RNA sequence: GUAAAGCGCACGCAGGCGGUUUGUUAAGUCAGAUGUGAAAUCCCCGGGCUCAACCUGGGAACUGCAUCUGAUACUGGCAAGCUUGAGUCUCGUAGAGGGGGGUAGAAUUCCAGGAAUACCGGUGGCGAAGGCGGCCCCCUGGACGAAGACUGACGCUCAGGUGCGAAAGCGUGGGGAGCAUAGUCCACGCCGUAAACGAUGUCGACUUGGAGGUUGUGCCCUUGAGGCGUGGCUUCCGGAGCUAACGCGUUAAGUCGACCGCCUGGGGAGUAC
């Protein structure tokens, strides 16, 4: 990316959710290896390996169950410029909170339960659904 | 059994080498009261033939949609080709707050409790496209948690 | 110009061999083919297509000795001495 | 399997939604191989018997030239039907006034079967003979139908995508033969098997008429 | 993109916006309380007028601001780095990019010379646009490819701002054929105008494609006019997706991100002051 590595990201994911691609794969920083480790856990994609270290890159496995695509309305709403920190008793829950919603938390970015479990919110890093 | 209802008729003229022939546009919808929905669309060159063939239209290609409490339960948003629908889930008891043709949709499905908007375009030949695409859309919590895990 | 005059001043300024485009090295290289060149616009005064590409340079000329300024500000002063600058 | 002798046919320019089922190409023209489809020449098996055990009716909607009587191999001898001929716009989803057009029919065979033929003299019956060499054309294996289509087989995905596109239109399991350079995404029972080659189109529909009497049980 | 609407085009100042790793601070933000947000209205359980309006007890809410304590994932200032964004060097390649200088005919009126290409000339090709075509040298402009090398975020964008600005017109200084009687033509000054219409800001990354253009250059009996790649830009039809259609469609208008220009019914009107 030039003027956001997130974002860029979230672009390169969901082209392969309109194909049908096996693998996808994004040059990676350290932080986006702490993106699609929820990503997997939630179960919205299977597995990932990271790999280089003059370039540290990426190999995610895509999870389609049918020809219908697992990971089906993925945003991200905190763009540069735009942040929307939330206090943790507004949040957002996703499509009627049947989502998970990823949320830059102190303790990590692992978010859907910070409502309640952890307790403490932060920027939106991107609805997911 | 199936329940009708009629949308409306236009007054759709032709132009012939001798005069001004019309016709006459029927939309319709049939649903069982239980989720499926379906539409059709038929002329004639009067009205009353119009509706006999186009109820026909919808008695086939009924979608499958489920509902969760008469009602729905996530806000899909609708569109297509002329005109944005937003639909809210709602609470049980709230009447079905809407304008035009999805008010038909909704009431042959079992839906019976949401409230929900047509954004732009107001031409119900394109309204009741959208929210039958807006029902389509949606997953149920099985089909939320059979699909992730 | 490109080749020979640029041969003669490439190591009269880097830290070692081979550092070419380091910012001390670059300005310095840059700046004095601003002079030459302004020497072809001392004369012919109606070229104003080519005109902006010496107008390209000069504003880069200041950008890199931004590169120096925020830096550091001791090997700012030492290059602007050298070549007596603003 | 068999295939040594069958595995290419139809040149370079091709459509780019085949790209799982092509091996690679090889000399300006690509492969068709066996490990995504040896499965389907006997997963298909697994779904032959079981529709056939519901009395079947599987249409071979044969319109290619090489298929004229490739396809009628050991087609209604082992009790199915087959058009090895023009198509009929809808021979499901419009063949209630197929039924219809049959109408026109059955009670003019009442003019073949007994001898009153020789009624409406014979500058008449010049022309008459017309619709007798066409209707018994297009109309061969619907004669003896009772019902819908139990099944669909189509044997080629580019001459009758037409009809494919009519075919995936209301429903019915499709058999299907695709080639390399298809729209392969309206049969939901895909083989990419060679569809060209009129040694090859008999072993794939010998190939299953060997049970399909078995089929019924 | 055609419905009102992308400045004609360029670098850029103040503005807005960050590749990549570690340290660290705690302003941004999250958390916890403690202050404080006058009472009355709004809101929820409860009282009183024969009910209701209305009067009313307590709560919640007043989304706020200031302080202590906590949190380090994102972001932000300080410190330290690494190579892909960008950028300099080497090295070749192709070319109506210009400026000056003279040159000079495949051609062409008068009694001398004003003009500027016939051919190549085209779907070519250059350039930020208006644009620019004889020929050779002179000072200069940009891009491209093959490798290496090192710089370590040094960038992208733009209100004003300043330049370059088709014709004519006008100024001052001449000319007069091709042919419009100055003017057209060179030139020094004003003038900034237009279908200055890809009627498609800019950069970046991603997604089914197919055939031709042209510039390279690696491998391969180069054994060749030639294949597989592999660069760059420009055509021609078309998937998904999209669009009111018509259509766009790897050079986008498709999925996005940062930033700028502009429109909010027609006439009066690009007019009054």
């Amino acid at each position: 990316s030039m003027q956001d590595p997130i974002a860029d990201m979230l672009t390169r994911i969901r082209n392969g959710q309109a194909a049908n691609k096996a693998a996808v794969t994004m040059p990676s920083s350290k932080l986006k290896v702490a993106i699609a480790n929820v990503l997997k856990e939630e179960g919205f994609i299977e597995d990932f390996k990271v790999e280089g270290d003059t370039k540290p890159e990426l190999e995610l496995t895509l999870k389609y169950f049918q020809g219908k695509a697992v990971v089906e309305s993925i945003q991200r709403v905190s763009r540069p410029g735009l942040r929307i920190y939330k206090r943790k008793d507004e949040l957002p829950k996703v499509m009627a909170g049947l989502g998970i919603a990823v949320v830059s938390t102190s303790k990590g970015v692992m978010t859907d339960r910070a409502a309640r479990q952890a307790g403490l919110g932060g920027e939106i890093i991107c609805y997911v659904a | 059994e199936l329940q009708e209802k009629l949308i409306a008729v236009n007054r759709v003229s032709k132009t012939v080498k001798g005069g001004r022939i019309f016709s006459f546009t029927a939309l319709t919808v049939v649903g069982d009261g239980n989720g499926r929905v379906g539409f059709g669309y038929g002329k004639a060159r009067e009205v009353p033939a119009a509706i006999q063939k186009a109820m026909e239209k919808a008695r086939r290609n009924m979608i499958n949609v489920a509902l969760n409490n008469g009602t729905l339960q996530h806000p899909v948003k609708g569109v297509h080709t002329g005109s944005r629908v937003f639909m809210q889930p709602a609470s049980e008891g709230t009447g079905i707050i809407a304008g035009g043709a999805m008010r038909a949709v909704l009431e042959v499905a079992g839906v019976h409790n949401v409230l929900a908007k047509a954004y732009g375009s107001t031409n119900p030949i394109n309204v009741v496209r959208a929210t039958i695409d807006g029902l389509e859309n949606m997953n149920s919590p099985e089909m939320v948690a059979a699909k992730r895990g | 110009l490109s080749t020979e005059a640029t041969a003669k001043i490439v190591s009269e300024f880097g830290r070692d061999a081979n550092d070419t485009g380091s910012t001390e090295v670059q300005v310095a290289l840059l700046t004095a083919q601003i002079n030459h060149l302004q020497g072809h616009f001392a004369e012919h005064k109606k070229d104003h297509h080519s005109r902006r590409g010496l107008l390209r340079m000069v504003s880069q000329r200041r950008k890199l000795l931004d590169y120096l300024k925020r830096k550091d500000v001791a090997r700012y002063t030492r290059l602007i001495e050298r070549l007596g600058l603003r | 399997l068999k295939a040594g002798v069958h595995f290419g046919h139809q040149t370079r320019y091709w459509n780019p939604k085949m790209k799982p089922f092509i091996f690679g190409a090889r000399n300006k023209v690509h492969i068709i191989n066996l490990e995504k489809t040896v499965p389907m020449f006997n997963e298909a098996l697994a779904e032959l018997n079981k529709i056939a055990s519901r009395k079947g009716k599987i249409l071979f909607v044969g319109t290619k030239r090489a298929a004229s009587e490739a396809v009628k191999d050991a087609a209604l001898s082992c009790d199915q039907f087959f058009v090895n001929h023009r198509w009929l716009g809808g021979m499901l989803t419009n063949w209630k006034t197929v039924r219809q057009s049959i109408k026109r029919l059955k009670d003019l065979e009442t003019q073949s079967q007994d001898g009153t033929f020789d009624k409406l003299t014979k500058k008449e019956a010049l022309m008459r003979t017309r619709e007798l060499e066409k209707l018994e054309n297009s109309l061969g294996g619907i004669k003896d139908m009772g019902g819908l289509p139990d099944a669909l087989f189509v044997i080629d995905a580019d001459h009758e995508h037409i009809a494919i596109k009519e075919a995936n239109n209301l429903g019915i399991p499709v058999f299907a033969i695709v080639d390399t350079n298809s729209d392969p995404d309206g049969v939901d029972f895909v083989i990419p098997g060679n569809d060209d080659a009129i040694r090859a189109v008999t072993l794939y529909l010998g190939a299953v008429a060997a049970t399909v009497r078995e089929g019924r049980s």
